[PDB]
C-alpha cells in the first residue's frame, strides 16, 4: 500500500540488475577451458 | 522355416486391409 | 487504480528514484572493473579472454 | 536387383494412399454424420 | 581486485555448496517467496471468493481441511485477468478475500522455475558439460506454464487456473474434461504414450543393467557395494544385456550403442510432454479435442450410439454441474 | 429404410400429406446446417430458447406452423410467436434479405427442402429434436 | 446417394455456384429480387433519419458531453454506409459520397480530441453534404 | 486439534529434507 | 455427371507426387551429383 | 562428395544442413530457397482461398485466414465487413506465386552452381561469422528494409486507398488515416504497459490512428538503427557479452522470433481493431458479452426492469458493477468487462453501460450483431464442429482466431526451445567442449573436495 | 470461386498448398537415394 | 484466349521442373547447354506478361 510498493521495486531491480550486469561481466570467458 | 512365422501375421493383415478400404465406400 | 496505462507501473513520482538508484548502484559496481577499459581493442575469436 | 530406396518409395507412397483413404471416409460414407 | 570482480568470482564459483550463478540471483529470491507464502497460505488463509459470487471457498488447514482437501484457491472471477498485487488492494483483508496469494505464488513460481532451468544450463557451462539438461527440464516448465499461465490467459481469468492443492487438481481435471474433451485430443494421447512409454523404458533399462551386473560382492553384503565411486571399470556386461533383449523380441530391435540407448530415454518422455503441454495451450483457446457425437447413423437417419456418445453423457454431467451458481446464460463461454 | 410412409409429411393447413423425394431430404440437411443450423441446431434455438423447432412448439404458435406451407410462409414473412408483429428485421428472411447475405440466393424448392428437414426430423428422431442437451 | 461426401455435382439437379458450395447462384428462379421497392424504401429511410440524428450533434457540444457525440454517429448511423454506398449508382453520385464521409470522419476525429468548433464546423459540412446526396438521387 | 497433526507431518517432512541435503554422506574417490 | 472435380484432383496430385521423385530418379540414372 | 559425408564434416545426415555453417554460397542458396517456399505457400493458399469463396456465408464462417489480412488492408472489402469483389485477391495470390518461381531459381542456382564461399570471388557479399564489422552491416542493410516496409503500411493507409477501420464513424469502412498519432508518450505508452489484464501490453491498441501512427515510429527507429549499425561497430560491453559465431546468431533470432510468435498469437485472441470482428469472427471476450447482451434484449421485451433484476447469487443478473466501479454485464461474463467493441461502445458513458441508453436506444443492428456473435463464438474442435465440447455434430465452424492462436502459439514455444538448443551448443562450441569431456583433462577432478 | 478465365484450373489449385509438405519429404527421398551418406 | 495461354503456361512449368534441376545437378549440363534453356526462361517470362495483358484488356 505505497510503502510496501516502494520496497518491492528496490528488491526487484536490485536482483534484476545483478542479473543484467552479471552476464555483461565477460560471462562467456568463465569456463573451465581457459581463464 | 520362417515362412510360417511372418505369413501368419502378414497374410491376415493384407486381408483385413482389403476390408477396411472397402468400408470407406460403404454408405447407408 | 490498477488498469491505468502508466509506465512500468510507476504511479507516484517516488518510485522513479527507486528504479534509477537500483540500476545505477550496480552499474557503478560494474564500472569499477569492466568500466574504464580500452574501448578500441578487438579480437578475431568467437569469445574474448582479455582481462578481468 | 532393385535399389532399396525405390522399394521404400513405392511402399511409402502406398501407405499414404492407404492412410489418406481412411481420412477420406471419415468425411463420407458410414460414420460421417452426413 | 575490485569489489565487483570479487563478487562475480564468488557468485559463479563451483566451489560453493550449492551453485548460485547469475540465474540464482533471480531464482532464490523468487522461489523462497513462492515457498514462504505457500506454507502460510496453505496452513492459515481465510476463504476466497473464487466464483466471484461472494461464496467464499475454504482452502486452508485452520479452516477445517486436511492435506487432500486443503488448497491455495485461485483468484476471483471478479478480478479475472487483472494484475492484483498487495499494494493495489487497499488492505490485506481485501487482498486475501479476492484470491490474493494465488497470483503472488504463481508469478514468483514461474519466474523461479524458468530461472531454475537457466541455472541448470549455467553450471553445465562452468563444469565442462555438454549443455542440454535444461532442454529436458523444458518439458515440465512447458506444462507448469500451461496450467498456471497459458490456460488462465486464453480463458481470460486466473479463476480458471489450477488450484494449488490435491483435491483442487481433480476439480481442475474434470472441469477441463467437460469443457474441452481432453481425452479425445491427440496431444493428451501423445503424452500418455509419453509417460506409459517413459515408465516402460525406465523399468526396462533399469532391469537390464541390474540383470547383467558383474560379481564383485559376496552373498552376505549388498549388491550395490560392488561399485566403488569414481572407478573406471564398467560395472555391467553390456554385451550380456544386448544378447538377452536381442532374443526377447528379436535381434534387430536392440540398441547395441549405449549412447543412442541413453538418448532414447531422454527423447520419448520429453517429446511426449512438449506435445502434451501444447495440448493444454491449444485448448486454452477453445480448440477442443475430437467430437464424434451423433456420428454413426442408420439409413433411416436415427442416431446410433457409440462409445463417444457414452463419453459425451459423462461430459454433460460435469458440464451442467461445474460452478453451479456462477452461470446465468445457456452456454459456458468461459 | 427411408420408407415413403416415413418421408410422407404434412403439407397444408388443412392436413394433406405429400412425400419428399430423396434429393429433398439430402439437400434439406445440407442447406439447414449451412443456413439455419447456426442457431437452430437440433431443434433448439440458441438465442431464444423458449421458441424452439419442436412439433409441439410449432403447433402452439398463433398461426400454426407445422405445415410445409406454413414454414415457408414463416421464412418469407416471420412474425412473432403470437403473430402480431413482424421480426423480419432480426430474423433472417426473404423479405429482409438485404441485411442477411445468407439468403440472397434461395429458390422455392430450396425452402421447400429446408422446411422438409424441419418437419421430417421429429419423425426420424422423436425426442432428440429440440429436446435440449438432456436428449443428446 | 445419402452419405456421399464428395459428390460435388452429381448429387443435386440445379447448377451450383461452385463445387465447393451448397448454394445455387444469383441467377433466375431466386426469391430475392434486388430491384424491389421495399429494399429501396428501407435504404431511403435511414438516409432521412441520419439528418435527424445529426442535428442533435450541437446540443451535446453546447453542453460538455463528449461521450454522447462520439457514439451518436455510430449508434444509429452504423447503417448509413451500407445504404449510401448502395444508393450510389451513377458516376458523379459515387464521388459525392466521400465528400460526406470525410466531412463525417472529422466530426469523430474532433470529438475524440475534444475540439468544440471543429465538431460544429464539420457538422455543417455534413448536413450540407447529405443535402447534396439526397437531392440528386 | 486435528490440523495440528497435519502441520507437524508437513514441517517434519521438511526437516529430513534439510538434513539430507546438507548433512549428506559426501561420496569420495579412493 | 461423371464427377469431373475428383477426377481432376486425383490426377493432379498423381502428376505432382510423381514429379518429385522423377527429379531424383532421372538423376540416379544419370549418375549426377546427388 | 567432399563436404557431403560424415567423414569430411562430422555431421550425420539428419543434422545435415549444419554442414552449411562454414560455406557461404550453399548457405545463401538455402535461405533464398526457404524464402521461395514462404512466398509460394502464400500465393498458392490465397488461390485456394479464392476458389472456395462463397458470397453467401460470412468471411469467417468459410474458414479462411489469408484473405482476411488483405481485407484489413482494404482490398475488395465493403462497408460492414462485406467482401465484394474477390478479383483483387486473385491478383495478390498470383504475384506471391510467380515470384516464388524466381526465388525458387535463386535457391536452385546459388546452392547447386554457386561457389561454396562468397569470400573468395565476391568481397562485398562474402563474410565470416567471427567478423563483427560485416555482421552489423548485414544487420544494418536488412534493418533499413524493415524500416521501408513499415512505411508501406503508412503510405497505403494515408495515400494509397486507405485501410479498414472497424471503428470508422458510420460503420466499418475503408478509411484514409488523415491524422495519425505521433505522440511518443502515447505510442511508447503501449510498449511500457503491464501485460496483464486491463492494460494488455501491446495487444490493446484500440484505434487505427495508433496503429498507423505507431508504424511510423517503427520506420523511424529501424532506419536510424539501420544506419547506426552500418556505420558503427559493437561497443566494449557488447563485445564481452555475446558469442560471435555462426550458430549464436541463429539462437539470438529464435529467442526474438518466439517473442513475436506469442504476441501475434495474442493479437488474434483479444484485439478487434487490427483484426476486425467482421472479418475474423468475434473474439473470446466478445462472444461472452454478446450472449449477455442478447438475453438482456430478450427479457427487456417482457417488461422486466433489467437494472433491478436481482440475480440468483445476489449479484446483478444483467447489469452489475465491476471492481473498479463501472456498470458491466453479469454472469461468468464479468471477467471480460474490458471488452471494447464497435457494437457495444455506442452504449457506453463515463460510468459504463448507460442504463438510460439501454432502456431506450438499442438499435436492431446491435441485436443482429450480438445474435450473430453468440452463435459463432470461438469454440470449436479439431474435426471442425462448433459449439461447446459436448455439442452434437451438425455445424461446421471453428473460428479463424482459434486457428491462429493455437498454431502460432504452438510454434512460438518450439522456437523458444530453438533458443535453448542452438544457444547451448553455440556457447559450448565457442568454449570447446561441445564434443564431450576430455579423458586426459577432466575439469571436475581439478576442483575442491566435493562436500 | 476463381475468375471466369480461370475456373478451368480449379482442380490443380486445390493441390497447390500441399506441395510445400512434399519438399520436406523430398529431402528424405533424396537422402535415401544417396544412401544416407 | 486466357484459358489457352495459362494452359500453355502450366505445361512449360511442367517441362522445366523435370529438366532444370536435372540440368543443374549434372556436373556439366548447365554450362554445356544453357542458351537452349535461357530461351525457355525468356519464353516463360514473356507468357506472364501476355497473360497480364490479356487479363487487363478483358476487365
Ligand atoms: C516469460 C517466460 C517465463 C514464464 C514466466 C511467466 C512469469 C513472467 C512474469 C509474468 C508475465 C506474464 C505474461 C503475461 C501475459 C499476458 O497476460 O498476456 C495477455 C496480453 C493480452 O492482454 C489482454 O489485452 C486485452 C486488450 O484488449 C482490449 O483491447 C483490444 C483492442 O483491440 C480489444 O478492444 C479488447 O476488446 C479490449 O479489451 C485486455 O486488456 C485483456 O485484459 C489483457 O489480458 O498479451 C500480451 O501481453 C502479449 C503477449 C505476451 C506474451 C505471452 C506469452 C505467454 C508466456 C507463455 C510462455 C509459455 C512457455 C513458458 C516457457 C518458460
Ligand atoms: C529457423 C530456425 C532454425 C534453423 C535455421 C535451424 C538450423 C539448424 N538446426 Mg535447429 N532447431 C530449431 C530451429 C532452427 N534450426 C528449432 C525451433 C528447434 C527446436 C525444435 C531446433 C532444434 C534443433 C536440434 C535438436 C538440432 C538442430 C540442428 C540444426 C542444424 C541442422 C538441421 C537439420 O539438418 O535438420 C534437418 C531436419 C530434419 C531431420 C527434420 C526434423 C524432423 C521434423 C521435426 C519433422 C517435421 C514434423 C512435421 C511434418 C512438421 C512440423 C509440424 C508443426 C509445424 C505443426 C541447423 C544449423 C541440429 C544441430 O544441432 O546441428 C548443429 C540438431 O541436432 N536444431
Ligand atoms: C528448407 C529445406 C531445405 C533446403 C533448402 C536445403 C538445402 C540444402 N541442403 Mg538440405 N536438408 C533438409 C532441408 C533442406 N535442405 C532436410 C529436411 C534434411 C534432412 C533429411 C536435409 C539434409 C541434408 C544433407 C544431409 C545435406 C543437405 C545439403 C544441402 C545443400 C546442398 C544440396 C546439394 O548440393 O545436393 C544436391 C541436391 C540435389 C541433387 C537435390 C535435387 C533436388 C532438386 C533441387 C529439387 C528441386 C525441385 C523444385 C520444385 C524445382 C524448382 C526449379 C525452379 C526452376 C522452378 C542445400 C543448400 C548438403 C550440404 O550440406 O551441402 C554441403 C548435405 O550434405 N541437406
Ligand atoms: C538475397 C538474395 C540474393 C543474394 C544475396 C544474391 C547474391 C548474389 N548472386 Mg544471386 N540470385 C538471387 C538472389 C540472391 N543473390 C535470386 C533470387 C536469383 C534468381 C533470379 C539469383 C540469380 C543469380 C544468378 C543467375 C547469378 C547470381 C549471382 C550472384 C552474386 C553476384 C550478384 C551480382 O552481380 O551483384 C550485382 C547485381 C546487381 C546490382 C543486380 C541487382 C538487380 C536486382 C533486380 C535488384 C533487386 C531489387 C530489390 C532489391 C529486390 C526487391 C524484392 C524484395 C522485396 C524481395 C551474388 C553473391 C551471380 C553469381 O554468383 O555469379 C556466378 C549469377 O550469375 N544470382
Ligand atoms: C533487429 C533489431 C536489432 C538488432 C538485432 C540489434 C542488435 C544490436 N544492437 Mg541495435 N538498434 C536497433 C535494432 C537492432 N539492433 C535499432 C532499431 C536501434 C535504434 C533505436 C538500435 C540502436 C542501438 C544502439 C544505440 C546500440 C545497439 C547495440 C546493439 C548490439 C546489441 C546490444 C543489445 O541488444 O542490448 C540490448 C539492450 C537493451 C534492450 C537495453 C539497453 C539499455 C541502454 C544501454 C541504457 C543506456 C541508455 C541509452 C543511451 C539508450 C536510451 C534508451 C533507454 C534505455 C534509456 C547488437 C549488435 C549496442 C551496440 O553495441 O552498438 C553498436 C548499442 O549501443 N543498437
Ligand atoms: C508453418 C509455417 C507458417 C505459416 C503457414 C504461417 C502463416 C501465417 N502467419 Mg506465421 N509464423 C510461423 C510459421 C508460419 N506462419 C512461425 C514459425 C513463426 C514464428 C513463431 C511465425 C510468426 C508469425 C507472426 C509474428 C505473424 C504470423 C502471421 C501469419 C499469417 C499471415 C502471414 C503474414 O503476416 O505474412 C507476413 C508477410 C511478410 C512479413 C512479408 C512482407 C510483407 C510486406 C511488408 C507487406 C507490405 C504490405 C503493403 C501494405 C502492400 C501495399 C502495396 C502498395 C504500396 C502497392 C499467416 C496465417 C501474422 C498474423 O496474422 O498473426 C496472427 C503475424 O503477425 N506469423
Ligand atoms: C506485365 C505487367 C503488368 C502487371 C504487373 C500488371 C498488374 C496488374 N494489373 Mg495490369 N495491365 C498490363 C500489364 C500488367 N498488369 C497490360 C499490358 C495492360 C494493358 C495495357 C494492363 C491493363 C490493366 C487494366 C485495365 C487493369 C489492370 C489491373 C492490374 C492490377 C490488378 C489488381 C487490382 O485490381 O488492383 C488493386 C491492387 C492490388 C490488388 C494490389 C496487388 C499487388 C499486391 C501489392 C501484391 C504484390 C506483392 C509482392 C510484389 C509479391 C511478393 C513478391 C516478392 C517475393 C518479391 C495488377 C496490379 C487493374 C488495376 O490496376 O485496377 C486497379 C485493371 O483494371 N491491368
Ligand atoms: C517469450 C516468453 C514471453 C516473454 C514475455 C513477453 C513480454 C511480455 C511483455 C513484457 C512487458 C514489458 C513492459 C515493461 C514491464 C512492465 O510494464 O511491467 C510493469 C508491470 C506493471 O506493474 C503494475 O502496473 C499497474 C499499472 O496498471 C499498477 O500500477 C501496479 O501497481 C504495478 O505493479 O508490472 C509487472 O508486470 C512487473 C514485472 C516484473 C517482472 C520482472 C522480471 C524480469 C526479469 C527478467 C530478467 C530481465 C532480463 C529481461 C530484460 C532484458
Ligand atoms: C507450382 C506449380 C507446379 C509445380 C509443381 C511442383 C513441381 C511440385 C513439386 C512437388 C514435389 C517436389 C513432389 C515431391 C513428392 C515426393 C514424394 C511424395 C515422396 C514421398 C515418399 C515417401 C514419403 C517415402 C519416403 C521414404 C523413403 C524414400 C525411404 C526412407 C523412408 C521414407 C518412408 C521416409 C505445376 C507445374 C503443377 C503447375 C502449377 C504450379
Ligand atoms: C507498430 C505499432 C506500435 C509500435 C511499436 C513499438 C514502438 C515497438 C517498440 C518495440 C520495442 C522498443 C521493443 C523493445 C524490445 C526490447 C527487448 C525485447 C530487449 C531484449 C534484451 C535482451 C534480450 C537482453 C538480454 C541480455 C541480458 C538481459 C543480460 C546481458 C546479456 C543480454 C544482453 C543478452 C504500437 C505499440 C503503437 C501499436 C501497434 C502498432
Ligand atoms: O470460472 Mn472456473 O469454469 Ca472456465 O467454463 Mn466458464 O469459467 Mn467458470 O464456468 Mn465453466
Ligand atoms: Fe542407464
Amino acid at each position: 500500500m505505497l510503502t510496501l510498493k516502494i520496497l518491492v521495486y528496490t528488491t526487484v531491480i536490485f536482483f534484476v540488475s545483478l542479473f543484467i550486469f552479471g552476464f555483461l561481466s565477460s560471462d562467456p570467458s568463465r569456463n573451465p577451458n581457459r581463464k | 522355416f520362417r515362412w510360417l512365422a511372418i505369413h501368419g501375421l502378414a497374410i491376415p493383415t493384407v486381408f483385413f486391409l482389403g476390408g477396411i478400404t472397402a468400408m470407406q465406400f460403404i454408405q447407408r | 487504480t490498477e488498469g491505468t496505462n502508466e509506465w512500468f507501473g510507476v504511479d507516484d513520482l517516488r518510485l522513479l528514484a527507486v528504479l534509477f538508484l537500483g540500476h545505477w548502484a550496480i552499474l557503478s559496481l560494474w564500472l569499477g572493473s569492466y568500466g574504464d577499459s580500452n574501448e578500441d581493442e578487438d579480437f578475431f575469436g568467437e569469445i574474448d579472454y582479455s582481462a578481468r | 536387383r532393385i535399389p532399396l530406396w525405390l522399394v521404400g518409395l513405392v511402399g511409402g507412397l502406398a501407405v499414404i494412399t492407404m492412410l489418406s483413404l481412411f481420412f477420406y471416409g471419415s468425411y463420407s460414407g458410414l460414420g460421417s454424420s452426413l | 581486485v575490485s569489489l565487483w570482480e570479487r563478487f562475480c568470482a564468488w557468485i559463479t564459483s563451483t566451489e560453493n555448496r550449492l551453485y548460485i550463478g547469475w540465474f540464482g540471483c533471480l531464482m532464490f529470491p523468487t522461489l523462497l517467496t513462492a515457498t514462504s507464502c505457500f506454507i502460510i497460505a496453505f496452513i492459515a488463509a481465510p476463504p476466497v471468493d473464487i466464483d466471484g459470487i461472494r461464496e467464499p471457498v475454504a482452502g486452508s488447514l485452520l479452516y477445517g481441511n486436511n492435506i487432500i482437501s486443503g488448497a491455495v484457491v485461485p483468484s476471483s472471477n471478479a478480478i479475472g485477468m487483472h494484475f492484483y498485487p498487495i499494494w493495489e488492494a487497499a488492505s490485506i483483508d481485501e487482498w486475501l478475500y479476492n484470491g490474493g496469494p494465488y497470483q503472488l505464488i504463481v508469478l514468483h513460481f514461474l519466474l523461479g522455475v524458468s530461472a531454475y532451468m537457466g541455472r541448470e544450463w549455467e553450471l553445465s557451462y562452468r563444469l565442462g558439460m555438454r549443455p542440454w539438461i535444461f532442454v529436458a527440464f523444458s518439458a515440465p516448465v512447458a506444462a507448469a506454464s500451461a496450467v498456471f499461465l497459458v490456460y488462465p490467459i486464453g480463458q481470460g481469468s486466473f479463476s480458471d487456473g489450477m488450484p494449488l492443492g490435491i483435491s483442487g487438481t481433480f476439480n481442475f481435471m474434470l472441469v477441463f474434461q467437460a469443457e474441452h474433451n481432453i481425452l479425445m485430443h491427440p496431444f493428451h494421447m501423445a503424452g500418455v504414450a509419453g509417460v506409459f512409454g517413459g515408465s516402460l523404458f525406465s523399468a526396462m533399462h533399469g532391469s537390464l543393467v541390474t540383470s547383467s551386473l558383474i560379481r564383485e560382492t559376496t552373498e552376505n553384503e549388498s549388491t550395490n557395494y560392488g561399485y566403488k565411486f569414481g572407478q573406471e571399470e564398467e560395472t555391467y556386461n553390456i554385451v550380456a544385456a544386448h544378447g538377452y533383449f536381442g532374443r526377447l523380441i528379436f535381434q534387430y530391435a536392440s540398441f547395441n550403442n549405449s549412447r543412442a540407448l541413453h538418448f532414447f530415454l531422454a527423447l520419448w518422455p520429453v517429446v511426449g510432454i512438449w506435445i502434451t503441454s501444447m495440448g493444454i495451450s491449444t485448448m486454452a483457446f477453445n480448440l477442443n479435442g475430437f467430437n464424434f457425437n451423433q456420428s454413426v447413423v442408420d439409413s433411416q437417419g436415427r442416431v446410433i450410439n457409440t462409445w463417444a456418445d457414452i463419453l459425451n453423457r459423462a461430459n454433460l454431467g460435469i458440464e451442467v454441474m461445474h460452478e453451479r451458481n456462477a452461470h446465468n446464460f445457456p452456454l459456458d463461454l468461459a | 429404410d427411408l420408407d415413403e410412409a416415413t418421408r410422407t409429411v404434412v403439407v397444408d393447413n388443412a392436413g394433406n400429406t405429400t412425400v419428399l423425394t430423396p434429393e429433398q431430404v439430402k439437400r434439406g440437411k445440407r442447406l439447414f446446417n449451412a443456413t439455419c443450423g447456426a442457431c437452430h441446431v437440433g431443434g433448439i434455438t440458441k438465442t431464444n430458447p423458449n421458441v424452439g423447432l419442436d412439433p409441439e412448439a410449432l403447433s402452439l404458435a398463433t398461426p400454426r406452423r407445422d405445415n410445409i406451407s406454413a414454414l415457408v410462409d414463416y421464412i418469407k414473412n416471420p412474425t412473432t410467436y403470437d403473430g402480431l408483429e413482424s421480426i423480419a428485421e432480426v430474423h433472417p428472411s426473404i423479405k429482409s434479405a438485404d441485411i442477411y447475405p445468407r439468403m440472397r440466393s434461395l429458390t422455392d424448392e430450396d425452402l421447400y427442402s429446408i422446411a422438409g428437414h424441419i418437419m421430417l426430423s421429429p419423425k426420424i428422431a422423436s425426442e432428440k429434436w429440440g429436446g435440449g442437451k438432456i436428449y443428446y | 446417394s445419402y452419405s456421399e461426401g464428395a459428390a460435388y455435382g452429381t448429387d443435386q439437379a440445379d447448377k451450383l455456384y461452385s463445387p465447393y458450395s451448397v448454394y445455387s447462384p444469383e441467377g433466375e428462379k431466386s426469391l430475392y429480387k434486388p430491384d424491389n421497392a421495399e429494399y429501396l424504401a428501407r435504404k431511403k429511410a435511414v438516409l432521412a433519419e441520419t439528418k435527424n440524428r445529426l442535428q442533435k450533434i450541437p446540443a451535446y457540444v453546447d453542453k460538455k458531453e463528449w461521450f454522447n457525440v462520439k457514439d451518436e454517429l455510430t449508434r444509429y448511423m452504423y447503417e448509413t454506409r451500407g445504404a449510401v454506398r448502395s444508393l450510389s449508382s451513377s458516376v458523379t453520385q459515387k464521388e459525392k459520397a466521400e465528400v460526406f464521409f470525410r466531412a463525417l470522419e472529422d466530426t469523430y476525429g474532433a470529438a475524440t480530441l475534444k475540439k468544440g468548433d471543429a465538431v460544429k464546423a464539420s457538422n455543417d459540412k455534413a448536413i450540407a453534404a447529405l443535402d447534396a446526396f439526397t437531392a440528386t438521387l | 486439534m486435528e490440523a495440528l497433526v497435519y502441520t507437524f507431518l508437513l514441517i517434519g517432512t521438511l526437516m529430513v529434507i534439510f538434513f539430507a541435503v546438507f548433512f549428506r554422506e559426501t561420496p569420495r574417490i579412493l | 455427371m461423371i464427377n469431373w472435380q475428383v477426377i481432376g484432383q486425383l490426377m493432379s496430385t498423381a502428376v505432382i507426387m510423381l514429379a518429385g521423385p522423377a527429379v531424383i530418379v532421372l538423376l540416379a540414372l544419370k549418375k549426377g551429383n546427388l | 562428395i567432399a563436404g557431403r559425408d560424415i567423414e569430411s564434416t562430422g555431421f550425420a545426415w539428419w543434422s545435415g544442413n549444419a554442414r552449411l555453417i562454414n560455406v557461404s554460397g550453399k548457405l545463401l542458396g538455402a535461405h533464398v530457397a526457404h524464402a521461395g517456399l514462404m512466398v509460394f505457400w502464400a500465393g498458392a493458399m490465397v488461390l485456394f482461398e479464392v476458389s472456395h469463396f462463397v458470397p453467401e456465408k460470412p468471411t469467417y464462417e468459410q474458414g479462411f485466414i489469408l484473405i482476411q489480412h488483405l481485407a484489413t488492408l482494404g482490398y475488395g472489402i465493403g462497408p460492414g465487413g462485406e467482401i465484394t469483389s474477390t478479383v483483387p485477391y486473385f491478383a495478390v495470390g498470383v504475384i506471391h506465386l510467380i515470384s516464388s518461381a524466381i526465388l525458387g531459381f535463386g535457391g536452385i542456382y546459388h546452392s547447386l552452381l554457386g561457389p561454396d564461399t562468397l569470400e573468395e570471388s565476391f568481397p562485398f557479399f562474402g563474410y565470416d561469422w567471427r567478423d563483427k564489422n560485416k555482421m552489423t552491416t548485414i544487420l544494418g542493410i536488412h534493418l533499413c528494409l524493415l524500416g521501408l516496409g513499415s512505411f508501406l503500411l503508412v503510405i497505403k493507409a494515408m495515400y494509397l486507398g486507405g485501410v479498414y477501420d472497424t471503428w470508422a464513424p458510420g460503420g466499418g469502412d475503408v478509411r484514409y488515416i488523415t491524422t495519425p498519432t505521433l505522440n511518443p508518450i502515447v505510442i511508447f505508452g503501449y510498449v511500457f504497459r503491464s501485460p496483464f489484464g486491463g492494460d494488455g501490453w501491446v495487444v490493446s491498441v484500440n484505434n487505427m490512428e495508433d496503429v498507423i501512427g505507431g508504424h511510423i515510429w517503427v520506420g523511424i527507429l529501424c532506419i536510424t538503427g539501420g544506419i547506426w549499425h552500418i556505420f558503427t561497430k559493437p561497443f566494449a560491453w557488447a563485445r564481452r557479452a555475446f558469442v560471435w559465431s555462426g550458430e549464436a546468431y541463429l539462437s539470438y533470432s529464435l529467442a526474438a522470433i518466439s517473442l513475436m510468435g506469442f504476441t501475434a498469437a495474442l493479437y488474434s485472441w483479444y484485439n478487434n481493431t487490427a483484426y476486425p470482428s467482421e472479418l475474423y469472427g468475434p473474439t473470446g471476450p466478445e462472444a461472452s458479452q454478446a450472449q449477455a447482451f442478447t438475453f438482456l434484449v430478450r427479457d427487456q421485451r417482457l417488461g422486466a426492469n433489467v437494472s433491478s433484476a436481482q440475480g440468483p447469487t445476489g449479484l446483478g443478473k444483467y447489469l452489475m458493477r465491476s471492481p473498479s466501479g463501472e456498470i458491466i454485464f453479469g454472469g461468468e461474463t464479468m471477467r471480460f468487462w474490458d471488452l471494447r467493441a464497435p457494437w457495444v461502445e455506442p452504449l457506453r458513458g463515463p460510468n459504463g453501460l448507460d442504463i438510460n441508453k439501454i432502456k431506450n436506444d438499442i438499435q436492431p443492428w446491435q441485436e443482429r450483431r450480438a445474435a450473430e456473435y453468440m452463435t459463432h463464438a470461438p469454440l470449436g474442435s479439431l474435426n471442425s464442429v462448433g459449439g461447446v465440447a459436448t455439442e452434437i455434430n451438425s455445424v461446421n465452424y471453428v473460428s479463424p482466431r482459434s486457428w491462429l492462436c493455437c498454431s502460432h502459439f504452438f510454434l512460438a514455444f518450439f522456437f523458444l526451445v530453438g533458443h535453448w538448443w542452438h544457444s547451448g551448443r553455440a556457447r559450448a562450441a565457442a568454449a570447446g567442449f561441445e564434443k564431450g569431456i576430455n579423458r586426459a583433462n577432466e575439469p571436475v577432478l581439478s576442483m575442491r573436495p566435493i562436500d | 470461386r476463381l475468375p471466369e478465365a480461370y475456373v478451368v484450373f480449379s482442380p490443380i489449385v486445390d493441390v497447390l498448398p500441399i506441395i510445400p509438405v512434399f519438399f520436406l519429404l523430398l529431402a528424405f527421398v533424396w537422402q535415401a537415394a544417396i544412401g544416407f551418406r | 484466349m486466357i484459358t489457352l495461354l495459362v494452359a500453355l503456361l502450366v505445361l512449360i512449368s511442367l517441362g522445366l521442373v523435370v529438366t532444370v534441376p536435372v540440368a543443374l545437378a549434372t556436373p556439366g549440363e548447365w554450362e554445356i547447354a544453357k542458351g537452349k534453356f535461357n530461351r525457355f526462361f525468356q519464353i516463360w517470362v514473356f507468357l506472364v506478361i501476355v497473360i497480364a495483358a490479356a487479363d487487363g484488356i478483358s476487365s
